RNA sequence: CCUAAAGAGUAACGGAGGAGUACGAAGGUGCGCUCAGACCGGUCGGAAAUCGGUCGCAGAGUAUAAAGGCAAAAGCGCGC
RNA sequence: GCUUGACGAUCAUAGAGCGUUGGAACCACCUGAUCCCUUCCCGAACUCAGAAGUGAAACGACGCAUCGCCGAUGGUAGUGUGGGGUCUCCCCAUGUGAGAGUAGGUCAUCGUCAAGC
């Protein structure tokens, strides 16, 4: 479960998630990547659970990159608690995801073996995903 | 050099006050051989009157001591009058007001113009 | 140099037992007799 | 909750903009520190307030070294 | 004195030993500063004037006390506390001190075959160390407090330490 | 064959460009370089995308037929939709016989199965960069820089300075005092 | 200080910190000077004291929170 | 018309780095501390009296884009007004329009006065 070692502030506002990803949308390191097509946010329990499913399938050589870091704290107000009286305590960490963002990368394996490995990871994530290779530009 | 760049910073406070007030400025410059004096009009753009030990009546050889500055200081006062200037400010340009520059100023006071 | 805050500083003389005299102005106020100098030191000559 | 505090707002900012007619003694900019520096015909208060010493027009020019911003008064 | 010795023959010989072209670029020695860092006297304050009183005799010039630039409690000091004294010697005073150092006191300290020639910084300045002050004259052995470690520094207009060593090869420095 | 057909574009802006992609199936483009003013053109989407699956698309010179005129250009930059990936805008750099030009050239790794660090010590290859920035006259622009890793011991690092470029080709990054690693051999992950 | 939507203003048992003093010099003026830090050499201290040199330009400082300022330094020293 | 010095306009397209180069005059270094003045010590700095030396350093001039700094066109993001949708978000008509990146540029341009050439 990824989270920052320390933060300047404990809490954050909900904010909004708009636009597309013109930054972080290319295959920078590996040769095949899993891209995001819908927007949403990954909760650092899905990111871990999709990494376990991906490396277990290959389990022979290869290298794997994670390109998403969950660094936005979210809170929940405990049960049977009225409205108000402060802001709730931090529960888990999430990463904001925009269409076009690259999530995982891999190399050192076959082109086909990458497809079964990313299909196992894509089933644990709450958004639509796509498979892309690396182009010169 | 460090010596010259430190002095040019010593001269900034007085030169930036004479512009806020917008007054005529009498600027003195000293070197190891000669001493100079200028009258700067109102904002730095123009020079009205000037004198130094380089003119063809002080080229004699004792051009770098106290009594060489006295002749220059009272010489610019004569030339200042022809320009119809009076009530100027003195600008030591960062040099200490003690020696040659003080003799050049003290001649200008008796030379006719008032600070 | 300031005035009246430093020790008196004077020419004096120095003599070494090796038959050596060197002029050196200092603050002894009294000539002194030496025993070893650069003319007679072992590790200045090669011992 | 251990947070509910704030302070009254001080109403700082540019009072007269560029091209406007000023009278002597008018207050031009209210500041903390010197975000605008005093130019021609402009004085500085003891809390970094820019006021007018002459009459004319607000200028709002940036010039010189250090890349400062100057408020001055020019003839109307 | 050594001042005459320098400009009469040291300069012309050193001009050719380095293939120098201009007489202005020949290396020269500018100032000598000694100091002595008194880690003690934090709880005494009484040896400071003893340390001061010692150092006019050695140099013929009044020293001045230096204070702590910072607190740092590991050494149990506070900012603005007297930590050491220093002197600066220039022109004729340093030359006569230099003669008084080469052979009045240096040969007779206790020991040593010489001085190391690797004690040069990158810009041709040499600094050495003195364990016991009593190596100097005008401080007799029967009226002193605990022995204290004076320090010596040389500042030269030498661009690098190669010719700075050559200059200190003149003045006949005992280099090993 | 590296041929493109383009027509002169007169209507500019966001509203006019969004119409080209939506209705006509075209793509806006720019032709700058040489000593001439930039010219705005448009070209078919299915034709620019057909040229882009050649390996040496960006490392080879193209003859862009604009209307009835012809000229020699090279793909400089390329804009793509972040999610869908199709090309949205492309700009060409004109080619002059006496003028240096920079380009991105892919790397071919050869005889990997012959690598010493793999058969003997059981290592693994990891390409770090698959392209380089070059600077050469257009007469000797290479299609690909061939990097050889037959004689690479386990744990060896291959830098820019270790490979060979053709006649009159510079590696740019190497010239700027920064020779970043190309590939390596490392022990298996686990 | 943020919320606060690039003039001002703007709420919640919204998110974060401080105050209920200090100073006869820590005020005025004239004159003078630049920091933190890194590295090299140097007697005991030694990663870090005092010293010399090079680099650096504000990463220092500002009686006291944070924001906005600071070369005519608003920072540091001395005389009156 | 050129060189030097002083004062300004303008604050990197004007800066940094590298190389060459100037001493007849100016400038700097320079010689000395009697005298004016000075150092919480010291003629280092400040000051004074000068004329044997040297352009070594500093400074000025002339070169190079290596770093820095400027920087299009085109496209993209955002956005006021009116209208839509599958409405946590986007699309259409109209007006507006960056930031970053690319082609490329830059080793400045002026005014007054004084001595010379
Ligand atoms: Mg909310
Ligand atoms: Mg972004
Ligand atoms: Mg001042
Ligand atoms: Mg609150
Ligand atoms: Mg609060
Ligand atoms: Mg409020
Ligand atoms: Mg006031
Ligand atoms: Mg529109
Ligand atoms: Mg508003
Ligand atoms: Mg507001
Ligand atoms: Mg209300
Ligand atoms: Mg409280
Ligand atoms: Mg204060
Ligand atoms: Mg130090
Ligand atoms: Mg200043
Ligand atoms: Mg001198
Ligand atoms: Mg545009
Ligand atoms: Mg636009
Ligand atoms: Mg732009
Ligand atoms: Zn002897």
């Amino acid at each position: 479960m990824l989270q920052p070692k320390r933060t300047k502030f404990r809490k954050q506002m909900t904010g909004h998630n708009r636009g597309l990803a013109h930054r972080g949308s290319k295959v920078s390191f590996g040769e095949y990547a899993l891209k995001a097509t819908s927007r949403g946010r990954l909760t650092a329990r899905q990111i871990e659970s999709a990494r376990r499913a991906l490396t277990r399938h290959v389990k022979r050589g290869g290298k794997i990159w994670i390109r998403v870091f969950p660094d936005k704290p979210v809170t929940k107000k405990p049960l049977e608690v009225r409205m108000g009286k402060g802001k709730g305590g931090v529960e888990y960490w999430v990463a904001q995801i925009q269409p076009g963002k690259v999530l995982y990368e891999i190399e050192g394996v076959s082109e086909e073996l990458a497809r079964e490995a990313f299909a196992l990871a894509a089933a644990k994530l709450p958004l639509a995903t796509s498979f892309v290779k690396r182009t010169v530009m | 050099s460090v010596k010259k760049e430190t002095r040019l910073r010593r001269a900034r406070k007085a030169r930036l006050k004479m512009r806020e007030l917008e007054t005529v400025r009498l600027c003195v410059y000293r070197s190891s051989q000669h001493i100079y004096a200028q009258v700067i009009a109102a904002d730095g753009g123009k020079v009205l009157a000037s004198a130094s030990t380089l003119d063809k009546d002080l080229r004699e050889g004792a051009t770098g001591n106290i009594d060489a500055a006295k002749k220059v200081g009272q010489l610019v006062a004569e030339r200042a009058k022809a320009a119809g200037v009076t009530q100027v400010a003195f600008d030591r340009s960062g040099f200490k007001y003690h020696g040659r520059v003080k003799a050049l100023a003290d001649a200008a006071r008796e030379g006719g113009l008032e600070f | 140099m300031k005035a009246d805050i430093h020790p008196t500083y004077e020419a004096i003389e120095a003599t070494c037992s090796c038959g050596n005299v060197i002029k050196t102005r200092s603050t002894l106020c009294k000539p002194i007799h030496l025993d070893v100098c650069s003319e007679c030191h072992p590790f200045y000559t090669g011992k | 909750t251990r947070n509910g505090r704030d302070s009254e707002s001080k109403r700082l900012g540019v009072k007269l903009f560029g091209g406007q007619a000023v009278k002597a003694g008018n207050i031009l900019v209210r500041q903390r520190g010197t975000k605008f520096h005093a130019g021609y015909g402009v004085g500085l208060g003891k809390d970094h307030t820019l006021f007018a010493k002459v009459d004319g027009v607000v200028k709002f020019e940036t010039k010189g070294a250090f890349g400062r911003k100057y408020v001055s008064i020019v003839a109307a | 004195r050594l001042k005459e010795i320098y400009r009469k023959e040291i300069a012309p010989k050193l001009k050719e030993e380095l293939q120098l072209a201009n007489v202005m670029e020949v290396p020269r020695v500018t100032k000598i500063t000694l100091n002595m860092g008194l880690g003690e006297a934090v709880g005494d304050k009484k040896i400071i004037e003893n340390a001061v009183a010692d150092l006019e005799k050695i140099t013929g010039q009044k020293p001045v006390v230096t204070y702590a630039r910072k607190s740092i409690a590991g050494f149990k000091i506070r900012e603005g506390w007297p930590i050491g004294v220093k002197v600066t010697l220039r022109s004729d005073r340093m030359y006569e001190f230099l003669d008084r150092l080469l052979s009045i006191s240096l040969p007779r300290v206790r020991d040593f075959r010489g001085l190391n020639a690797k004690s040069f910084d990158g810009r041709g300045n040499y600094s050495m160390g003195v364990k016991e002050q009593i190596i100097f004259p005008e401080i007799d052995y029967d009226k002193i407090d605990a022995l204290r470690g004076l320090d010596i520094t040389l500042t030269t207009t030498a661009r690098t330490d190669d010719e700075g060593r050559a200059l200190l090869r003149a003045f006949k420095f005992p280099f090993r | 064959d590296f041929i493109l057909n383009a027509q002169v574009r007169s209507d500019l802006g966001k509203g006019a460009s969004r119409r080209l992609r939506r209705n006509a199936g075209l793509v806006p483009a720019v032709v700058y370089g040489g000593d001439k003013e930039p010219q705005s053109v448009t070209l078919e989407l299915r034709e620019i995308a057909k040229l882009l699956e050649n390996e040496a698309a960006f490392s080879h010179v193209i003859a862009l037929n604009v209307g009835g005129a012809k000229e020699t250009v090279l793909i400089k930059a390329l804009q793509r939709h972040p999610a869908k990936g199709f090309v949205m805008h492309a700009d060409f750099l004109r080619v002059v016989a006496d003028h240096k030009l920079t380009a991105h050239v892919p790397l071919h790794f050869i005889n990997e199965e012959v690598a010493v660090g793999v058969k003997q010590a059981g290592g693994e290859i990891s390409h770090t960069i698959s392209e380089v920035e070059v600077s050469c006259l257009p007469k000797d622009l290479p299609e690909f820089i061939e990097v050889d890793m037959a004689k690479v011991e386990l744990g060896q690092i291959v830098h820019l300075s270790d490979l060979k470029a053709p006649k009159g080709v510079e590696l740019v990054q190497l010239a700027h005092g920064n020779d970043l690693a190309v590939a390596n051999i490392h022990a298996s992950r686990v």
